[PDB]
DNA sequence: GGTGCCGAGGCCGCTCAATTGGTCGTAGACAGCTCTAGCACCGCTTAAACGCACGTACGCGCTGTCCCCCGCGTTTTAACCGCCAAGGGGATTACTCCCTAGTCTCCAGGCACGTG
DNA sequence: CACGTGCCTGGAGACTAGGGAGTAATCCCCTTGGCGGTTAAAACGCGGGGGACAGCGCGTACGTGCGTTTAAGCGGTGCTAGAGCTGTCTACGACCAATTGAGCGGCCTCGGCACC
């Protein structure tokens, strides 16, 4: 029935398609707009979290914590191309 | 009224910085200089906060506007909003 | 990490610098908390960028001529 | 408004024995809002750069390429690309 | 069809009648205006979404004028937005 | 008199600028003194550019103002030079500095 | 030829003394040219995807123009 | 003599404004360079105009920078060790 | 100091965008109330800053070298300019049709709560 | 934090209806390709002199460590400013239809300048 069970994703494309609305990027938005959003927010989170899972299981903890996402994301080099200037809280 | 506190920032904390930055040693007049560049760094980040809270009318500084002038200044925030 | 600035003279720091743009202020903990959070930051960087410099003048201690050169060459002045 | 549910469950489906924290939770939101504006703000100047007022697959897809350089542009679009096509399949 | 050649030179012959401008720094200042205006309405369009308003009145456009534009340049900036919207509302004398 | 330019006294148009603010969609309305003090304000930022770039073609004993004027007019004021650091003129050139 | 000599050694020298330099070693001009030729690569990769979006055979000014207001080098001489 | 010509050249290049790169070589660079993203491509000669305006603006600064940190070393000649801290400190890349 | 060209400047026709007048729906100004969260104060104490002695790692000045850039004259090259062919694609218009805003039900999934 | 449980507002399906833009054909601007002259710039070679670099010694300021001071952090305790919410009214801004003159382009004048 949604979307996102269309697609075979996670993320809400409802969701991700309000928040394009309310954001007003545009006057329209088109229908694929939303679905490839949250296929692209998909991949990073998921790209993402691998690799502070991979930092949580070298450092032994079972939580993940900003600074394992800090250490994620200054680690990968492209990761850390697209978020160079970004600072994490607590990490 | 608060006079004479950029002095808060006190010398081993200067110190705590600049070892957990990558230095191994620093000169005698780095801490005056480190002060400067705090306060000019942190009077131009509270101008850009207390103008946003002008502009909505309020009169407690949130960190909902800390973070965007810190957005707006080219450093952003996660964890806060 | 931890916080390497103590809270209390920070938030005095804050206070003092913001009663100068508009008088009667308040700030919420969570304001002076990212404050705190993002000198951090910033200076750590900063600090970082001072010991390439020193490192680059075949020297190891940071002197307030490599502050001046790293502030110059990042933009900011 | 959030992403937590969805982040735990991305999460389980990688790591099985793993969960995510109150503020990892928090700025993994923050991060995931603030791609969704960078990558609609890069759509909508490309909607209005070429003189239309829709935000399609099309003004998506060459913006990702904008945002993301080659490492993952040339991966992430494969993946987003696979998600509308499946749509049309579902709808037949 | 969209540019501000004849302003340009409406202002320079006011300030400096002696001088003329040419074609090249009539197309630079016509961009430099553009992107100076999208930066204040863009950071306006901001501060009205930050308070969950939809519109962006003259106080937006002064706050946002005063956030972009620091130093004695942005307040007189300021108190020349507020003269000219002075201006238009003397003109209710009606 | 008529016009919203000259009820205001203002060199600049009042009208573009709301159309421009209308067809760059910054937001969904915007109200009526938004245009007002745009116009005012890049008149007034206009001017003063002018005015050095006027000064700095005086000072090169030349009397029509070219964008390496406008570079220098930008560069040497200490404010503008922070407003429009990031900005590259077409045939601007660089300030004699010689270290 | 890779054709990326054509920043030559003495269109480095002129670009240099521009600069404010007095004195250039010997092996500058390697660095130099790949440090232009990686910023032309991340700037033209953006004029062409623009095109590409616009559905154009043709790079155009105002596309090299967005294409370096991303980078956050903005041009004003053109469009 | 080893010096004064390259003052001089200094203070001939800094007061003019030309282009300081031959026009046909940087255009093939250009072609070529682009040519990997998309074959059979067009240029318009105002883009690569656009493109060589932009690219000596950032080189000139660049060199300017690296100049910076090559007489903060106590010295005269600009080493690839001064370029690449210039574009390291300035977060270009390593 | 003398000269030709070319880009800017002023006058007129006009048309298209700005202005004027009226309407209406709603976004927002505005008043009132609440509670929450920020401010000011109390004392303990203990982590942390601070003042001093000190030896030593290290900055900095002097010196020597040898080398690697600079300037300059020469030859080669290829860029710059004028000119022609051309056709490939940029830009418009006419049309329609198909995609999308808006609205009405209808329902579930994801939000919050409880639990061992 | 995971596994029931209740629940409710947002997401989804069906319909309408309306215009955004996808497609096609056409005009033609201009960008690619080629050729020829000519000539300024670049590549090469060489001598020479400044300076990059390494080494050595002096003195000097800094990290370490110890005793001293101090004020930050904790934990209440209390007070109230105002952030936030709600209800209600109205000034305003989008919208349309009619009117008109301000700025744009064509065209004729004329000084600024790059040149010798």
């Amino acid at each position: 029935k949604t979307r996102s069970s269309r697609a075979g994703l996670q993320f809400p494309v409802g969701r991700v398609h309000r928040l394009l609305r309310k954001g007003n990027y545009s006057e329209r938005v088109g229908a694929g707009a939303p679905v490839y959003l949250a296929a692209v927010l998909e991949y990073l989170t998921a790209e993402i979290l691998e690799l502070a899972g991979n930092a949580a299981r070298d450092n032994k903890k079972t939580r993940i914590i900003p600074r394992h996402l800090q250490l994620a994301i200054r680690n990968d080099e492209e990761l850390n191309k697209l978020l160079g200037r970004v600072t994490i809280a607590q990490g | 009224v608060l006079r004479d506190n950029i002095q808060g920032i006190t010398k081993p904390a200067i110190r705590r910085l600049a070892r957990r930055g990558g230095v191994k040693r620093i000169s005698g007049l780095i801490y005056e200089e480190t002060r400067g560049v705090l306060k000019v760094f942190l009077e131009n980040v509270i101008r850009d906060a207390v103008t946003y809270t002008e502009h909505a009318k309020r009169k407690t500084v949130t960190a909902m506007d800390v973070v965007y002038a810190l957005k707006r200044q080219g450093r952003t925030l996660y964890g806060f909003g | 990490t931890e916080l390497l600035i103590r809270k209390l003279p920070f938030q005095r720091l804050v206070r003092e610098i913001a009663q100068d743009f508009k008088t009667d202020l308040r700030f919420q903990s969570s304001a002076v908390m990212a404050l705190q959070e993002a000198c951090e930051a910033y200076l750590v960087g900063l600090f970082e960028d001072t010991n390439l410099c020193a490192i680059h003048a075949k020297r190891v201690t940071i002197m307030p001529k490599d502050i001046q050169l790293a502030r110059r060459i990042r933009g900011e002045r | 408004d959030s992403f937590a549910t969805y982040f735990r469950r991305v999460l389980k489906q990688v790591h099985q024995g793993l969960s995510l924290s109150r503020e990892a939770v928090s700025v993994m939101d923050s991060l995931v809002h603030d791609i969704l504006d960078r990558i609609a703000t890069e759509a909508g100047h490309l909607a209005r750069s070429t003189k239309r007022q829709t935000i399609t697959a099309w003004e998506t897809r060459m913006a990702v390429r904008l945002l993301l350089p080659g490492q993952m542009g040339k991966l992430a679009e494969s993946e987003g690309t696979k998600a509308v096509l499946r749509t049309s399949l579902y709808a037949i």
